[PDB]
């Protein structure tokens, strides 16, 4: 499929409602394993499991480890946009 | 998985 840029909304208070795996020592992108219902990324409609995250909010996670991915992403805040592609 |  192709790239698409999706926009999550959360309030400060809660998570972004992702599982990923994968990651650089894994030889795969991270990638989405679980939506949690209700949270931010199910909320947006457009992250879905299965995807790869590209990157998010300009960050690019295609060459980074799964910890550093994990860290970026928990850094996030507000109005975010994931970069993202279902291969 | 890591959860986020």
């Amino acid at each position: 499929g192709p790239i698409r840029k999706v926009l999550l909304l959360k309030e400060d208070h809660e998570g972004l409602g992702i599982s990923i795996t994968g990651g650089k020592e894994h030889g795969v992108p991270i990638l989405i394993s679980e939506i949690h219902p209700g949270q931010p990324a199910d909320r947006c409609g457009g992250l879905h499991v299965g995807d790869a995250i590209l990157a998010v909010n300009g960050v690019n996670l295609r060459d980074t480890k799964h910890k550093e991915a994990v860290t970026i992403l928990s850094q996030q805040r507000g109005e975010i946009e994931f970069e993202v592609v279902y291969v | 998985d890591s959860i986020i």
